[PDB]
């Protein structure tokens, strides 16, 4: 079905 | 383990390339044209299965760029080391004169993920209908990619694949002829 | 000038299906992974030293993990879904050539090759046969190679020493097919 889904990277510890 | 689907991206500077892909076992699902800004799938029967909406990867590699330049200055700005390549050239299966075929170059081992590869027919350089694969990612971090030459055999002319990368002292050329 | 490389990936791993599923988050810098999260863990840890600030610092944000612990299924398990069809079930048949190294005329030692290729997926089984027993010895194999166009090929040498009237057979067994293939040369 469809949609192919993906994660994103947070952010960094700055 | 029966199977691995691999999310992988990439930031590079002072390039600033990016690149956003999948990976199922070892093959390319489709990256994101970062330029065009669109999905494109490896196989384009793919497509008809499912769908991916570009724009998400590259709110990904804006993530990427920014966390690179945190880790870039938090290493106290350690540059990365080449690898050079590794080339190999082969066909897609056992030549035949007068047998249309494909030669492959496969480049692997590498880093950073810049190469700049060319077809030389009989020492000069061949376009037409050439294709490659982008930066596929390998377990100890380095690169692989795939460069495409269909060709018709024959015994009039020698090939190879030219390759340029940083970690290289001069340009590999790796040599096919057919026997 | 200097060249400086991050990468993220996300890697899920499967067995028996999505009986048991595992994804594993990376940062590396570089050519060093620097900070990973294991969903058999449930946190992020620190690899490298350079990734200590960030497992410090994700670990924090709990909703972050949250959402991770639960990207087995939500993302591993959704896209296997999605994907199943044409990844899991891809079957392309091999196609299979034999044919000796070189022309160098009988009851001399020669090389015979069984080339196996585009054949979907990976796994296959090679045999060589020498008038219908099999040959273990003296076999020489690239190993499986990727094309990278969701197609491999394989090439499996049999040292021989080709008397007349040999019968030579190399069998192949792939998931893409119900019974071994087999092609056959006549010394």
């Amino acid at each position: 079905g469809s949609d192919w889904r993906f994660l994103r990277g947070y952010h960094q510890y700055a | 383990e029966e199977h691995v689907i691999i999310q992988a991206e990439f930031y590079l500077n002072p390039d600033q390339s990016g690149e956003f892909m999948f990976d199922f076992d070892g093959d390319e699902i489709f990256h994101v044209d970062m330029a065009k800004k669109e999905t494109v799938w490896r196989l384009e029967e793919f497509g008809r299965f499912a769908s991916f909406e570009a724009q998400g990867a590259l709110a990904n590699i804006a993530v990427d760029k920014a966390n690179l330049e945190i880790m870039t200055k938090r290493s106290n700005y350690t540059p990365i080391t080449n690898v050079p390549p590794e080339v190999t050239v082969l066909t897609n299966s056992p030549v035949e004169l007068r047998e249309p075929n494909v030669l492959i170059c496969f480049i692997d081992k590498f880093t950073p993920p810049v190469v700049n590869v060319t077809w030389l027919r009989n020492g000069k350089p061949v376009t037409t209908g050439v294709s490659e694969t982008v930066f596929l990612p390998r377990e100890d971090h380095l690169f692989r990619k795939f460069h495409y030459l269909p060709f018709l055999p024959s015994t009039e002319d020698v090939y190879d694949c030219r390759v340029e990368h940083w970690g290289l002292d001069e340009p590999l050329l790796k040599h096919w002829e057919f026997d | 000038r200097p060249r400086f490389l991050w990468q993220l990936k996300f890697e899920c791993h499967f067995f028996n299906g999505t009986e048991r599923v595992r994804l594993l988050e990376r940062c590396i810098y570089n050519q060093e992974e620097s900070v990973r999260f294991d969903s058999d863990v449930g946190e992020y840890r620190a690899v490298t030293e350079l990734g200590r600030p960030d497992a410090e610092y994700w670990n924090s944000q709990k909703d972050l993990l949250e959402q991770r612990r639960a990207a087995v299924d939500t993302y591993c398990r959704h896209n296997y879904g999605v994907g199943e069809s044409f990844t899991v079930q891809r079957r392309v048949e091999p196609k299979v050539t034999v044919y000796p190294s070189k022309t160098q005329p009988l009851q001399h030692h020669n090389l015979l090759v069984c080339s196996v290729s585009g054949f979907y997926p990976g796994s296959i089984e090679v045999r060589w046969f020498r008038n219908g027993q099999e040959e273990k010895a003296g076999v020489v194999s690239t190993g499986l190679i990727q094309n990278g166009d969701w197609t491999f090929q394989t090439l499996v040498m049999l040292e021989t020493v080709p008397r007349s009237g040999e019968v030579y057979t190399c069998q192949v067994e792939h998931p893409s097919v119900t019974s071994p293939l087999t092609v056959e040369w006549r010394a």
